[PDB]
RNA sequence: CUUUAAUGUUUGAUGUUCUAACGUUGACCCGUAAUCCGGGUUGCGGACAGUGUCUGGUGGGUAGUUUGACUGGGGCGGUCUCCUCCUAAAGAGUAACGGAGGAGCACGAAGGUUGGCUAAUCCUGGUCGGACAUCAGGAGGUUAGUGCAAUGGCAUAAGCCAGCUUGACUGCGAGCGUGACGGCGCGAGCAGGUGCGAAAGCAGGUCAUAGUGAUCCGGUGGUUCUGAAUGGAAGGGCCAUC
RNA sequence: UGAACUCGCUGUGAAGAUGCAGUGUACCCGCGGCAAGACGGAAAGACCCCGUGAACCUUUACUAUAGCUUGACACUGAACA
RNA sequence: GUUUAUUAAAAACACAGCACUGUGCAAACACGAAAGUGGACGUAUACGGUGUGACGCCUGCCCGGUGCCGGGAGGUUAAU
RNA sequence: UUUUGUAUAAUGGGUCAGCGACUUAUAUUCUGUAGCAAGGUUAACCGAAUAGGGGAGCCGAAGGGAAACCGAGUCUUAACU
RNA sequence: CCAUAGGUUAAUGAGGCGAACCGGGGGAACUGAAACAUCUAAGUACCCCGAGGAAAAGAAAUCAACCGAGAUUCCCCCAG
C-alpha cells in the first residue's frame, strides 16, 4: 500500500495541487494507498505544491527549481 | 564424539558470543580468552559457557 | 487456466532489475561452529543464478 | 573384491605458466608441498598456493643453494 | 521449627444397607383369535449392569502400504560419503565387483609469535646395567621427526625445546582456481581492534591434502526490521548459534 | 498367407541361407505317399530378468482400524459406617 | 465314505474314538450400526472351539523363550 | 520397425476399399508481423447490429534492501579506496 | 374408580412417474505426489431424501479503519 510516483507524471492533475486524493483521481496511483513518495524521474515545467506526500532529495531540488513549494 | 561444543560469552557489553569445541574429561576447568567483541569493538574476556 | 506459481520457489528467489534471481546462499543454518569465518561471511550475502539454472527457475516461477 | 575406493582428483599444477601475462592474485601453481617456492611478487599461502602479488609475467628460475625452482614476477 | 493431644472445620477412594431412575430373554391381567410390541399389577436385581463421549491397553480379525541401487543374468556375498598412491599414456581430467592403504577426529597449546636448538642407527669407554635406560666421545648426514594413512613437502626448517600471549579476531575483499549446478578453495590489500618482537615484520587456527551432509521444521540468545483499527504483544524477519 | 520365376553343396553374413559369393546340378506340369527343413502353424514366453507395475497370502515390517478390554464424566438417587 | 466340474481319487479331507479347552443359560460363540435370530424351544452325560484320528501296547524330560491362566504389594502409567 | 548391427531364420502386415494418431481452451514466454508509442490497452457490462461507450483494472516508463526505509541510487558495515 | 391405550365410520390430503438444474443426509477409489502413509483426486463419481419453476441465500451481533460504507445472488478484476 505504499507508490512511487514518477516526478514526470506529476503536472496531470489540478494545477499545482498534489495531496494524495487528487492525485489518485489522476489514476496515477491505485485506490488502496495511503503512503506515497515523489522521486526523481525528471523534466518539471509548472510550479506544483506537494502538500502531504513524503519527496526525495532529488526531488525537493527539482520542484523547488520549476517554482513549486513543498508542504 | 567425546568432544564436546561450548559457548564463549562476553563479559562487558551485548550477549554476542563465539562457539568452539572443548574436551571436557581432559579439561574440567573453564576458559578465559580475551576475544574481539564487535558490538563494543573492543578486546574483552570471553568466559567458557553452555548452550 | 491461468498459471499456477511453484511457491516454494517464489519464497526462495527474487527477481532483480535486469532479469536475473537472487537468492540465499546453501550451508548456513545449522553446523556452524565447525565452518570457518571466512565461509560463513562469504556466505552471508544474496547471489545471482547461475545461467545453468536459471530456466529451472524462470520456468518455476512465471509472474516476476 | 577387498579394495576399489579412491579420491576425487584435486587439479593441482602449474595453472599459469612461464612468459604468462598475469594479473594481480593469480593463482600460478596449486600444489601440495614447495615443490615450486615463492620468488619476486609471488605469495605462498597455507594451501602452499603460489599467487601473483603483483600484475606482470610469470617467470620460473632455478636458483638456490640446494637448486630449488622459483617463481617469480616481472612488470 | 520439631514433636503431638482435644475440639471445630476441608473433602473423597472405601464397605454394607436402602428404593424411586434404570434392567428383567420372572409370574399374572388387558389391548387381543397374538411366543411380537405396548400398557398394568407385581417378584427379583438395583444405582450396579448397560449405553453415549473421552481415554490407556490389546488388536494380521480387517485395511492401506513399504520391503533400495550397483551387479560381467538375478539371488547369496560385497559395496554406496570422504582422503592418499598407482592404473592415468611427463598439463587437467579419465573406467572396471582393477591393485594397496586410510578417515567420520585430535588440540586452549599440539594455535600465535619472539629466542634458541638439530636428527636415526651404530662403534668405543663407563656403578649396578643386560641385546636395549642415563653419561662421555667419535663416526654418520636426515638413514630421522612431523597428533592419525599415504603422497608431495620441510635446515631460512613446516622437525625440537623455551618466554610472553589469544590473529582459532569482527567487517570486507582486487583477483584467481575448481565445480553442470548446490557448492568448494586460495587470496594480497583495506577499516576497526589486538598479541608477539628493539624493530623489519608476523599472526584471520594447526606441514598440506580426510575428520562430513542440503533444505524443511523447530529450540536458544540477540536486534535502529515488521507488529492485519489503534498502543502493545504473539508470530514473523534479520543476525549469532543448536 | 510381405511379395515369389520357392534346388544341392562349401563358404559368407545379426554369428544355423530357397534368395548373397563360388560352384555343382536341374525339360514343363500333376497324383499318392513320407515328415528332415522352410529357426513350419497355434497362444505379444508360464522359465528368467526388468517396472520406483498388479494382485492375493504371511508376520514379533510401518501405519491405522472393527472387536475386546481399563478408567473418568453423563443417564445416576438416598442414608449409615 | 469325501475331494481338485474339465490333466491330481491319493498316503490328502472326513470318520468313530481320544484329550485339551471355553461356556451356569440373557451361555460361550456366530450373523447383524441395531432390533433381533441361530446355538436351542437345548442346559455341563449339554453346547462351541482346537488338536489327534478304530483298535492294541504306550504317550518319557524341559516353563529359559513365545502364548495363556492366576496373583496382587512395589515400580511405571491416559483421559480427568 | 527396433537396433552397435537385420536378406536376415527378429517385429508387423493375406489383399483391396473406406476410416484411423500432435487437437482444443485458457494462461505464460519468445519470434515474425501490424497498430500506437512514454505510453499501450481495455474486462464484465450497456448498446442493439463486429461500431460506440466503459480505463475498474492490467503491463511499461526505477531500482536496492529480509523489512522499515532510502531512491539514480541503494544494500552491506562503525565506515567502506 | 376417573380417564388414557384401543376400536368404528366420515371430511380433507398424501402415495407413483419425470430430462437437467436446486438444497440437504451419506460419500469412495484409481490417480498426482515421479514409491508412499499426512496431503491430492474431492465433498468429485455414486447412493439416499425433499422440493420449485427456478432453488438456495437474504435485510448485519456484516465489513471497514478512525475515513467510510450499508440485505442477498450473479459477472469482471483484485490475483496465481
Ligand atoms: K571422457
Ligand atoms: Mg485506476
Ligand atoms: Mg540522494
Ligand atoms: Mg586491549
Ligand atoms: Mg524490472
Ligand atoms: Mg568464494
Ligand atoms: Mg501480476
Ligand atoms: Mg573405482
Ligand atoms: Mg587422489
Ligand atoms: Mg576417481
Ligand atoms: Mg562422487
Ligand atoms: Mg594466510
Ligand atoms: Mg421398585
Ligand atoms: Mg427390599
Ligand atoms: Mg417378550
Ligand atoms: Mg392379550
Ligand atoms: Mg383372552
Ligand atoms: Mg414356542
Ligand atoms: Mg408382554
Ligand atoms: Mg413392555
Ligand atoms: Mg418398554
Ligand atoms: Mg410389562
Ligand atoms: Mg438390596
Ligand atoms: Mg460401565
Ligand atoms: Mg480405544
Ligand atoms: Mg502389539
Ligand atoms: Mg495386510
Ligand atoms: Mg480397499
Ligand atoms: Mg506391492
Ligand atoms: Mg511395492
Ligand atoms: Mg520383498
Ligand atoms: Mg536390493
Ligand atoms: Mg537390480
Ligand atoms: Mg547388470
Ligand atoms: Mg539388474
Ligand atoms: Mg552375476
Ligand atoms: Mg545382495
Ligand atoms: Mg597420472
Ligand atoms: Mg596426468
Ligand atoms: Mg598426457
Ligand atoms: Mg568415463
Ligand atoms: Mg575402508
Ligand atoms: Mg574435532
Ligand atoms: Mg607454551
Ligand atoms: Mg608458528
Ligand atoms: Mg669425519
Ligand atoms: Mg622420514
Ligand atoms: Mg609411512
Ligand atoms: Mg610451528
Ligand atoms: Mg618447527
Ligand atoms: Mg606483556
Ligand atoms: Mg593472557
Ligand atoms: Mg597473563
Ligand atoms: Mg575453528
Ligand atoms: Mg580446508
Ligand atoms: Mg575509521
Ligand atoms: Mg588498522
Ligand atoms: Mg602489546
Ligand atoms: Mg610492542
Ligand atoms: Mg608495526
Ligand atoms: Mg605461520
Ligand atoms: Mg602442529
Ligand atoms: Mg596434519
Ligand atoms: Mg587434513
Ligand atoms: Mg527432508
Ligand atoms: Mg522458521
Ligand atoms: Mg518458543
Ligand atoms: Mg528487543
Ligand atoms: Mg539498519
Ligand atoms: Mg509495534
Ligand atoms: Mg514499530
Ligand atoms: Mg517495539
Ligand atoms: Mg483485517
Ligand atoms: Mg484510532
Ligand atoms: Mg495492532
Ligand atoms: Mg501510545
Ligand atoms: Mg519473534
Ligand atoms: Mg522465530
Ligand atoms: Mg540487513
Ligand atoms: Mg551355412
Ligand atoms: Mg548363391
Ligand atoms: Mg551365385
Ligand atoms: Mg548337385
Ligand atoms: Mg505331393
Ligand atoms: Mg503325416
Ligand atoms: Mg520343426
Ligand atoms: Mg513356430
Ligand atoms: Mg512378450
Ligand atoms: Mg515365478
Ligand atoms: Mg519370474
Ligand atoms: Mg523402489
Ligand atoms: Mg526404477
Ligand atoms: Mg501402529
Ligand atoms: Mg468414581
Ligand atoms: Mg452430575
Ligand atoms: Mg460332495
Ligand atoms: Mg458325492
Ligand atoms: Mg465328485
Ligand atoms: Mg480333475
Ligand atoms: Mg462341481
Ligand atoms: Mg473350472
Ligand atoms: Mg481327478
Ligand atoms: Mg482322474
Ligand atoms: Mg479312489
Ligand atoms: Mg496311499
Ligand atoms: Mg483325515
Ligand atoms: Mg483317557
Ligand atoms: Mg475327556
Ligand atoms: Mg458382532
Ligand atoms: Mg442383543
Ligand atoms: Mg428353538
Ligand atoms: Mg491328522
Ligand atoms: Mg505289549
Ligand atoms: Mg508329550
Ligand atoms: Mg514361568
Ligand atoms: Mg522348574
Ligand atoms: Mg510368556
Ligand atoms: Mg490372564
Ligand atoms: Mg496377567
Ligand atoms: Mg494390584
Ligand atoms: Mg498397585
Ligand atoms: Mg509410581
Ligand atoms: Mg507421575
Ligand atoms: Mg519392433
Ligand atoms: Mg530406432
Ligand atoms: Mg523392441
Ligand atoms: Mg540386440
Ligand atoms: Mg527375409
Ligand atoms: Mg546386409
Ligand atoms: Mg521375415
Ligand atoms: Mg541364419
Ligand atoms: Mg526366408
Ligand atoms: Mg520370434
Ligand atoms: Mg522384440
Ligand atoms: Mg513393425
Ligand atoms: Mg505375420
Ligand atoms: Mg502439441
Ligand atoms: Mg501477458
Ligand atoms: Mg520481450
Ligand atoms: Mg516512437
Ligand atoms: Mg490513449
Ligand atoms: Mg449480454
Ligand atoms: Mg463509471
Ligand atoms: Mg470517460
Ligand atoms: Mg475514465
Ligand atoms: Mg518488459
Ligand atoms: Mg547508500
Ligand atoms: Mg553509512
Ligand atoms: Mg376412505
Ligand atoms: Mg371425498
Ligand atoms: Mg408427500
Ligand atoms: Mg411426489
Ligand atoms: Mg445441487
Ligand atoms: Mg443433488
Ligand atoms: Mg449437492
Ligand atoms: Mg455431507
Ligand atoms: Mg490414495
Ligand atoms: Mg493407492
Ligand atoms: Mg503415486
Ligand atoms: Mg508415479
Ligand atoms: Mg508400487
Ligand atoms: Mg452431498
Ligand atoms: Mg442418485
Ligand atoms: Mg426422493
Ligand atoms: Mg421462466
Ligand atoms: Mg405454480
Ligand atoms: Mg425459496
Ligand atoms: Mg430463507
Ligand atoms: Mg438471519
Ligand atoms: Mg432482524
Ligand atoms: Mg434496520
Ligand atoms: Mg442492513
Ligand atoms: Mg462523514
Ligand atoms: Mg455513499
Ligand atoms: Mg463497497
Amino acid at each position: 500500500i505504499t507508490a512511487e510516483i514518477r516526478l514526470s507524471d506529476l503536472a496531470k492533475v489540478e494545477g499545482g495541487v498534489v495531496d494524495l486524493n487528487t492525485l489518485k483521481a489522476a489514476n496515477i496511483i491505485g485506490i488502496q494507498i495511503e503512503f506515497a513518495k515523489v522521486i526523481l524521474a525528471g523534466e518539471v515545467t509548472t510550479p506544483v505544491t506537494v502538500r502531504g506526500l513524503r519527496v526525495t532529495k532529488g526531488a525537493r531540488a527539482a520542484i523547488e527549481a520549476a517554482g513549486g513549494k513543498i508542504e | 564424539g567425546i568432544r564436546e561444543k561450548i559457548k564463549l560469552v562476553s563479559s562487558a557489553g551485548t550477549g554476542h558470543f563465539y562457539t568452539t569445541t572443548k574436551n571436557k574429561r581432559t579439561k574440567p576447568e573453564k576458559l578465559e580468552l580475551k576475544k574481539f567483541d564487535p558490538v563494543v569493538r573492543q578486546h574483552v574476556i570471553y568466559k567458557e559457557a553452555k548452550i | 487456466p491461468k498459471i499456477k506459481t511453484v511457491r516454494g520457489a517464489a519464497k526462495r528467489f527474487k527477481k532483480t532489475g535486469k532479469g536475473g534471481f537472487k537468492h540465499k546462499h546453501a550451508n548456513l543454518r545449522h553446523i556452524l561452529t565447525k565452518k570457518a569465518t571466512k565461509r560463513k561471511r562469504h556466505l552471508r550475502p544474496k547471489a545471482m543464478v547461475s545461467k545453468g539454472d536459471l530456466g529451472l527457475v524462470i520456468a518455476c516461477l512465471p509472474y516476476a | 573384491t577387498r579394495n576399489g575406493r579412491d579420491s576425487e582428483a584435486k587439479r593441482l599444477g602449474v595453472k599459469r605458466f612461464g612468459g604468462e601475462s598475469v594479473l594481480a592474485g593469480s593463482i600460478i601453481v596449486r600444489q601440495r608441498g614447495t615443490k615450486f617456492h615463492a620468488g619476486a611478487n609471488v605469495g605462498c599461502g597455507r594451501d602452499h598456493t603460489l599467487f601473483a602479488k603483483a600484475d606482470g609475467k610469470v617467470k620460473f628460475e632455478v636458483k638456490g643453494p640446494k637448486n630449488r625452482k622459483f617463481i617469480s614476477i616481472e612488470a
